[PDB]
């Protein structure tokens, strides 16, 4: 099934908690995708515009600094935060679709993970 | 019946050596050793406590030398090749009442009186258990019949123990002027056994106190050092050119 | 402040002097802690030590 | 000396554990009445003596020298 | 930068590798005190090795002299009681800090890509630790040591085809006897050095990919060198561990032990309560809970299968559990279940402990059987909560 | 394993121009408020099963003890 | 060079003090 916060109270609570956490650290949900994790995220980030990727790096650095200092974003910017305003899922889906097509008919992987 | 199999739990007595800065009552150790060598040495053996262990704890060196010279010990082959016997020395160990475990069992009707060197560490809750077992020789409840030749002890796992009550009131004459009651002998013997099972308690506790205190001071300094090193990072202001 | 700066200019201008000071302080502090803990031990358990039993020398 | 500190203090704290002793006595009554197979109630005995020993433990060493 | 002349003795080839991988290795600037446990398990291993060597200068692996030799170290050797208590309570500390290491990894999903090799080498290290601690615990030759060795090695005869053959080969005879004691001593001496090698490979893989962080995000933007920023942090950790260890050496030296081990081993008598050390208890509990002992050994193998299979699960792009409420609750339930299962191991095999251990094992395996489902379902979160 | 520059501007201060150990106990009640408010779910999940199982075990043990105690 | 000699002498003094503190030969030192 597909459970969205409009048709599920539990999903509404889950989304509320995720929004609260991400707003506390001031970073979008897409910023949690590690380029070293999948290597499809690496390609999707390689294809995105430099302004967007630089904003992602700045938000991540701010979050890491706040984590070290053991504090949260001040309430002003916390109210100014916009989590779940995605910038990466469409490109990641395109990359994965292209990889699936290439794998499906002949083709060698365009990139591979080292061992390990 | 599971209750009887486990045995009645023994309470928590306030031993004079229980704490963080309490030592053995060495007078109690001396009295307990006297009780052991008078009544318990006939059946149980230590075989891990040398005579030299007693000097500076319960007796003086002259007393220990005389006590060792009291007994006889077999010695290695002489120039003629025979196994002879000589009076004991300071470095010898406590004598063994029986040549071997089978001899002990035959003497005691199939029961082996365990070595008492580590009896306070071999048994769970050793000190309280030994004191209660020595002093708790009570009457069995209604309906229970102990098989002939055994004696009932509630704190003994199983209910019936092979030794009778040995700490009989007025069995030893203390050399210092202490009335020998069953509780007195029990406390003294448990003190002696606990020393024999842990002769390092005093030095061990002194080292522990000193090093806990000193390492707490080190921990305070290490925390200050860490907070000083990280003070540059944990108070920086960075401008990032991003808002949301 | 003044006392700390004064002892600093005394003993923190050469690292060899600092190492000598560290070793000497460790030794003196160790001996002082030994003495203090021993005094606490004596105060706590009095009447139990070896040279206290009334009949220490009468087993002959 | 005929006196015994442990027995003395057990007798002294006997009236402070009345309920387990009453239950044990009732069970003695029941077992004597039945007297059929091998029934016994060491449980009451254990409870009563455990509570008595828990009582006696500190005063015994306080009064012991 | 042409290295015509020497600048820094740290950058010279003699100290260059140490310089890089210890002083200058960049680490995320937001690591908490939960990484000090990884830094501290190595210290525990070094303590174990040194105390063990100095103990082996006094231990005799014969069957008529092992117990008396251990008591010789207790009593006659100057400072010997310190050595023996250090070795025993240090095995306990080693396992405590390694458990904290493992559970931090589980909480922050450090096993996820690209540190599969780090986690797998950690699992191999765990096997080595377990075998070393067991074969070492057999050495003092007490009642618990002898009978635990008998029970556990005899429960290796569950393999269908070979079974008794492997058991006879392992025992060196027909029962746990002098040959097994000598063999166990030699193996106990050897294995810690393989453990040092495995630890070095563990660290090499981690340094290949770099350490994780509480947020679980990519962290090559804000990084600082290891020395001195994390050296002082690990120093605080070490001193706190030293206070803990000093408490456990000088005031409660036998609390973590089992009193029946202070009885010389007697093959003609069995102690009423044969149980392993507290840090084998969960494994023992699973083994006993599953009946049909062959099934128990299969379950014990399956535990390590699950541990090795953790890093190779589904997408689960978000890894840190600070942003995973459901996985956070699941992790806390897992930790509670592991503690409860460890408690169950010491209990007898009577009721209701059988049922409590049978449910606990099922929950423990359900943890591993549920996380891929969590990842699969959460793969489609952004499309549902988006604010477009 | 590369560095990713961010184009920041960072002001830092000497470690000897700012107090060190005061921030530990500065603003303590709010710190305890956070520690308890954001974690009570986790403590409940960690301890609830344990105390519940202990209570169940003690209840069962006592009931069996009474039943079997004749 | 004189400064180097003074530094070497002070470091030798420090090392001697460290060795003395490690061995504790207070009993041995008769002269
Ligand atoms: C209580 C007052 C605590 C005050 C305090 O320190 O607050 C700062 C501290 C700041 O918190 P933070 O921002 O997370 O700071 C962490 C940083 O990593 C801190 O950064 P750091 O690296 O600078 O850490 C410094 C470290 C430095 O620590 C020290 O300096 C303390 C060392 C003192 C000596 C320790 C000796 C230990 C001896 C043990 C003996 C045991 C005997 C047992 C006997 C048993 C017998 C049966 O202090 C702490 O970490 C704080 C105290 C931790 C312990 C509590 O706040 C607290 O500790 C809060 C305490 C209350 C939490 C909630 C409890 C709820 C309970 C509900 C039930
Ligand atoms: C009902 C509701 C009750 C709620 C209670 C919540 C609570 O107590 O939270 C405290 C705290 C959570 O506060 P938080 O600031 O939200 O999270 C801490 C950060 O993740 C990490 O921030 P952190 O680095 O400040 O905290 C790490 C934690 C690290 O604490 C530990 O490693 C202690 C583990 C004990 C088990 O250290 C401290 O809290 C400061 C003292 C560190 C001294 C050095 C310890 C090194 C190991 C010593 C040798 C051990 C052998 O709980 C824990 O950290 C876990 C407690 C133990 C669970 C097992
Ligand atoms: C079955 C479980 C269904 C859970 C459905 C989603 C719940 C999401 C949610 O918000 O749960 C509430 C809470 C975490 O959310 P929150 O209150 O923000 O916690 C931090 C501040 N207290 O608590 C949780 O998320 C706890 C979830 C525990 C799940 C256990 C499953 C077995
Ligand atoms: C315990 C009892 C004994 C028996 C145990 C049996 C196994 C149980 C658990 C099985 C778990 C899965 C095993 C299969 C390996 C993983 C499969 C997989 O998905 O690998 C792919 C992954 C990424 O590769 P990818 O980029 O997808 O490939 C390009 C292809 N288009 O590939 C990678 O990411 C590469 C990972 C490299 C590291 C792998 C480490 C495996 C474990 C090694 C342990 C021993 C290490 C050696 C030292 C000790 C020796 C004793
Ligand atoms: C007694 C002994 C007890 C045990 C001691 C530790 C044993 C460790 C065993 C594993 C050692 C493996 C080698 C580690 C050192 C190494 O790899 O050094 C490389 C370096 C080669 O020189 P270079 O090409 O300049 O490398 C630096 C910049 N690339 O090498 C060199 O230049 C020489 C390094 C010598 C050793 C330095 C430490
Ligand atoms: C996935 C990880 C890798 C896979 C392998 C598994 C790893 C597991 C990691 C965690 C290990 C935890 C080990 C826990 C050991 C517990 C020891 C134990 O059972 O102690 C019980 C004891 C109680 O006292 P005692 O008188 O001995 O008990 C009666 C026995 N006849 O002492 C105690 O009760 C003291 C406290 C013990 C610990 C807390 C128990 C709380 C729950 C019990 C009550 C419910
Ligand atoms: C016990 C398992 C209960 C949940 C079953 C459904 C499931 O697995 O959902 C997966 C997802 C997990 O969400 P989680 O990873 O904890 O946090 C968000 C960051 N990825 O959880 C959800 O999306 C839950 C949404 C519906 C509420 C519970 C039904
Ligand atoms: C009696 C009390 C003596 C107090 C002396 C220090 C006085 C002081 O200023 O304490 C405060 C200080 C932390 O101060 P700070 O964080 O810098 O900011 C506040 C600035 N007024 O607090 C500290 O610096 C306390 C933490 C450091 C304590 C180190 C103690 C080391 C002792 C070693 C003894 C070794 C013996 C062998
Ligand atoms: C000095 C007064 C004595 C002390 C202290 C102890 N005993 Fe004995 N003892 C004897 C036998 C034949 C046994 C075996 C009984 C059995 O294992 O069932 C014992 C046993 C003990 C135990 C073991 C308790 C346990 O296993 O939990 C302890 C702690 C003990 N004894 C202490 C025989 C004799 C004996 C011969 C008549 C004498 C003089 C003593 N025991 C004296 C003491
Ligand atoms: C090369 C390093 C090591 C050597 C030489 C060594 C040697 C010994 C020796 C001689 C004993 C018997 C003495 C005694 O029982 O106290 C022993 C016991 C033991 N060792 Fe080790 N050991 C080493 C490393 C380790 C490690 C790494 C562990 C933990 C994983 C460990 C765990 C134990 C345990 C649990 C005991 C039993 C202690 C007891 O109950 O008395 N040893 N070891
Ligand atoms: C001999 C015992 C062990 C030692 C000495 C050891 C050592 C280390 C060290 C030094 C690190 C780097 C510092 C740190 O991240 O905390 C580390 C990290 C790690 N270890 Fe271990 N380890 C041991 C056991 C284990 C085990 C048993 C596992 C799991 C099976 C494990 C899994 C990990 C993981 C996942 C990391 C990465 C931490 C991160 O997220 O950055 N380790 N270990």
């Amino acid at each position: 099934s597909f459970l969205d916060p409009k048709k599920n109270w539990l999903a509404a609570q889950h989304m509320k908690s995720l929004v609260k956490r991400l707003s506390k650290y001031g970073l979008r949900y897409d910023d949690l995708y590690d380029p070293y994790y999948d290597l499809d995220v690496k390609e999707a980030l390689n294809r995105l515009p430099k302004e967007v990727v630089d904003a992602r790096h700045a938000r991540l650095k701010r979050a890491i600094d706040l984590s070290m200092k053991h504090e949260y974003l001040p309430e002003d910017l916390q109210a100014m935060q916009t989590p779940f305003r995605g910038y990466l899922q469409d490109m990641l889906a395109l990359v994965k679709r292209e990889r699936a097509e290439r794998e499906a008919l002949g083709g060698l992987p365009l990139y591979q993970r080292s061992i390990p | 019946a599971d209750e009887a199999e486990h045995g009645l739990a023994c309470p928590s007595y306030p031993w004079p050596h229980k704490g963080i800065l309490s030592s053995y009552d060495h007078a109690s150790i001396r009295r307990g050793h006297q009780v052991y060598t008078e009544v318990c040495a006939s059946c149980h053996s230590m075989s891990l406590i040398s005579y030299r262990d007693l000097v500076g704890v319960a007796y003086t060196e002259e007393e220990v030398k005389a006590m060792a010279a009291e007994i006889e010990v077999v010695d290695g082959p002489n120039d003629e090749g025979e196994m002879f016997t000589r009076p004991g020395k300071l470095s010898d160990r406590f004598p063994q009442p029986y040549a071997n475990e089978a001899a002990a069992r035959f003497a005691n009707g199939g029961a082996y009186p365990p070595d008492l060197s580590l009896i306070t560490k071999a048994r769970h809750n050793g000190q309280n258990y030994v004191f209660s077992l020595l002093t708790g020789y009570r009457d069995p409840p209604a309906g229970v019949s102990i098989r002939e030749g055994l004696h009932y002890n509630p704190y003994f796992p199983g209910g019936a123990i092979a030794m009778p009550k040995m700490l009989n009131d007025g069995a030893v004459e203390y050399e210092d002027g202490t009335p020998a009651t069953e509780a007195q002998m029990g406390k003294d013997v448990v003190s002696f056994l606990s020393w024999a099972a842990e002769p390092e308690m005093e030095e061990r506790k002194l080292m522990g106190f000193k090093w806990i205190f000193v390492l707490s001071l080190a921990l305070l300094q290490a925390a200050y050092y860490r907070r000083l090193r990280w003070s540059v990072l944990k108070s920086r202001k960075l401008v990032l050119d991003v808002v949301n | 402040g003044g006392i700390f700066e004064s002892l600093y200019k005394v003993v923190m201008r050469r690292n060899s002097v600092y190492v000598t000071f560290v070793i000497a302080g460790a030794f003196l502090g160790e001996r002082a802690v030994d003495y203090g803990i021993h005094k606490l031990w004596e105060a706590n358990n009095v009447g139990k030590r070896y040279e206290d039993i009334p009949v220490l020398g009468q087993k002959l | 000396e005929p006196v015994d500190q442990k027995r003395y203090l057990e007798e002294s704290c006997k009236p402070k554990c009345v309920k387990p002793l009453l239950e044990y006595q009732a069970c003695i009554k029941r077992i004597h009445g039945d007297d059929s197979g091998q029934k016994h109630c060491t449980g009451q005995y254990f409870d009563y003596w455990f509570c008595v020993d828990k009582c006696v433990a500190p005063k015994l060493f306080t009064k012991l020298k | 930068t042409i290295r015509n002349q020497r600048f820094s003795l740290l950058k010279e080839p003699i100290s260059s590798t140490l310089n890089q991988h210890l002083i200058d290795y960049p680490t995320p600037s937001n690591l908490s005190y939960w990484w000090g446990f990884g830094s501290l398990a190595g210290i525990c291993l070094v303590i174990q090795i040194v105390t063990g060597v100095f103990l082996a200068m006094h231990y005799t692996p014969h069957v008529d002299l092992a117990f008396n030799s251990v008591e010789h170290v207790m009593r006659d050797v100057e400072g010997g009681w310190l050595l023996r208590y250090m070795h025993a309570n240090g095995a306990s500390m080693f396992f405590i800090v390694v458990y904290l290491h493992i559970f931090r990894g589980l909480y922050y999903a450090s096993y996820s890509s690209p540190r599969e090799f780090v986690w797998c080498l950690g699992v191999v290290i765990f096997l080595l630790m377990i075998v070393t601690a067991f074969t070492g615990y057999v050495l003092p030759w007490g009642q618990m040591s002898f009978w635990g060795a008998t029970v556990i090695t005899s429960l290796a005869s569950a393999i269908p085809v070979v079974g008794d053959t492997i058991v006879t080969w392992l025992w060196g005879g027909f029962s746990v006897d002098n040959a097994t004691l000598n063999r166990f001593f030699s193996l106990h001496y050897l294995l810690p050095f393989l453990l040092v090698g495995a630890s070095l490979l563990h660290l090499a893989a981690l340094h290949q990919y770099g350490s994780n962080n509480p947020l679980g995000v990519h962290s090559e933007m804000d990084q600082i060198s290891f020395y001195p920023y994390f050296y002082v942090k690990d120093l605080v950790g070490w001193v706190a561990f030293a206070i803990f260890f000093s408490i456990w050496i000088f005031y409660a030296p036998n609390v973590l032990g089992h009193p029946d081990n202070y009885i010389p081993a007697n093959p003609m008598s069995t102690p009423p309560h044969i149980v392993p050390e507290w840090y084998f208890l969960p494994i023992y509990a699973i083994l006993r809970s599953i009946p049909d002992k062959s099934g128990g050994v299969a379950a014990i193998a399956l535990v390590f299968i699950c541990l090795l299979a953790l890093p190779f699960f589904k997408s689960m792009y978000v890894r840190s559990s600070s942003f995973r409420p459901i996985y956070q609750g699941i992790f806390w339930l897992l930790l509670a279940d592991c503690l409860l299962l460890g408690w169950i191991g010491c209990q007898p095999v009577e009721a209701p402990f059988v049922t409590i251990g049978q449910i606990s094992s099922f929950v423990f395996f359900l943890f591993f059987a549920i996380t891929p489902i969590l990842g699969r379902v959460g793969r489609g979160i952004p499309n549902s909560y988006t604010t477009d | 394993k590369q560095i990713v520059p961010v184009k920041s501007v960072i002001y830092a201060l000497s470690p000897f121009q700012q107090k060190v150990m005061t921030g530990l106990w500065k603003d303590l009640p709010t710190k305890i408020h956070h520690k308890v408010s954001e974690n009570w779910i986790s403590a409940t999940l960690l301890l609830g099963p344990l105390v519940g199982t202990y209570a169940y075990v003690q209840n069962y043990l006592e009931k069996e003890k009474l039943h079997h105690r004749y | 060079q004189p400064a180097d000699v003074k530094a070497a002498a002070m470091w030798g003094v420090a090392a001697a003090t460290g060795g003395l503190y490690l061995v504790q030969v207070s009993i041995l030192v008769l002269p």
